[PDB]
């Protein structure tokens, strides 16, 4: 998951 | 050239777009950040807009030229797997490194704790830089381990191309  | 040029000493500096907030590191002089969090688009930082030096969205990864008066730091020069994140509200999360750009997270947190911290640097308990978080890995909204890139593949990018037209 990007966060960014 | 007589400017007075003030500024607190901070390695990290606070990087925001139109979208959401991170934060970036300055290594060798150039800051690096993710490419989904800044992208190649103008930056606006606590000084005001930055300039774009270096652009990747293949390897996901952005830099920007550093002004001058600003601190870099080394990279990771001890062999040690254990790793520590920057996290915008302060926080530092130990990570244990597991591969190349491969880390594992000790405490399982919510993926909204580690939201807004892509860009942070990590660093080795030595005091070094061992490179940028990327993107977190979990299964229900737990992560339970991380990705993040090494300060060698900044070599590589900027050795590769200097973004010159
Ligand atoms: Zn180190």
């Amino acid at each position: 998951e990007l966060x960014x | 050239t007589g400017r007075d040029k003030n500024q607190v000493e901070g390695e990290v500096q606070v990087v925001s777009t139109a979208t959401q907030s991170f934060l970036a590191t300055c290594v060798n002089g150039v800051c690096w950040t993710v490419y989904h969090g800044a992208g190649s688009k103008t930056l606006a930082g606590p000084k005001g807009p930055i300039t774009q030096m270096y652009t990747n969205v293949d390897q996901d990864l952005v830099g920007w030229q550093a002004p001058p008066g600003a601190r870099s730091l080394t990279p990771c020069t001890c062999g040690s797997s254990d790793l520590y994140l920057v996290t915008r509200h302060a926080d530092v999360i130990p990570v244990r490194r597991r591969g190349d750009s491969r880390g594992s997270l000790l405490s399982p947190r919510p993926v909204s704790y580690l939201k807004g911290s892509s860009g942070g640097p990590l660093l080795c308990p030595s005091g070094h830089a061992v490179g940028i978080f990327r993107a977190a890995v979990c299964t229900r909204g737990v992560a339970k381990a991380v990705d993040f890139v090494p300060v060698e593949s900044m070599e590589t990018t900027m050795r590769a191309s200097k973004k010159k037209k």
